[PDB]
């Protein structure tokens, strides 16, 4: 989500989820 | 770095931890 | 936060992730 | 028929290269 | 919609373009 | 509209959002 990773940093698991 | 690029550098994240899955807006 | 820059692809990403179930509307203008 | 389904970013992403300088409208529906 | 048609089944450039504006 | 509002200048959040259906 734009404003969860632009208002803190966001790992790659949850990035991850994400994913199609 | 450049926060002007913050949602820029994150669909460029998405795209590489996604690869040639895709990815959606909820996880 | 601060304000963006989007162009291209970027731009309509951001806008897919943004907007969610609601879906969007864009043109390239 | 498009050779593959398209989920996601990947039909956002093929609307956006078909639909051109029209634009286009996304509902995830 | 332009998902029921292209991501859960399989469409064409015809569908397509019916969502362009 | 978006383009200009967000590739030519910069543009916040609300300004996407105005694009949403």
């Amino acid at each position: 989500i734009v404003e969860q990773c632009c208002t803190s940093i966001c790992s790659l698991e949850q990035l991850e989820n994400y994913c199609n | 770095v450049n926060q002007h690029l913050c949602g820029s550098h994150l669909v460029e994240a998405l795209h590489l931890v996604c690869g040639e899955r895709g990815f959606h807006y909820t996880p």
